[PDB]
């Protein structure tokens, strides 16, 4: 993407901030935020049950 | 109380007439008990909470 460092800013041995964020996009994670008791209640219905899976 | 309710906010001016401003949830998001969980409320730090 960018260049968070520029052509001459002193960088250190493993500093805090990145130089540039490389990035791989060809698969992509989607971090999906299930509510707590809902993932609870779905496993609950996988033991009632049935519920099913695929 | 301003998603599911519809809250008066203040007024705006349409065509030189003073008309209300109601924030409200859309129809398809306040229409079931299931759509409780679709409302996200901001924590102390700014991580969203259903």
């Amino acid at each position: 993407g960018k260049s968070n460092v520029t052509e001459g800013a002193l960088v250190q041995n493993g500093q805090a901030t990145a130089l540039a964020t490389v990035q791989q996009l060809d698969p992509i994670y989607v971090d999906v935020t299930q509510s707590s008791n809902d993932m609870m209640r779905l496993k609950q219905e996988l033991a009632n049950g049935t519920l099913k899976q695929e | 109380g301003a998603a599911w309710g519809g809250s008066y906010v203040n007024d705006f001016i349409d065509r030189g007439r003073v008309k209300k401003v109601y924030v409200m949830s859309e129809a398809k998001y306040r229409m079931l008990p299931d759509d409780i969980g679709d409302w996200y409320v901001r924590a102390a730090d700014g991580q969203m909470v259903p």
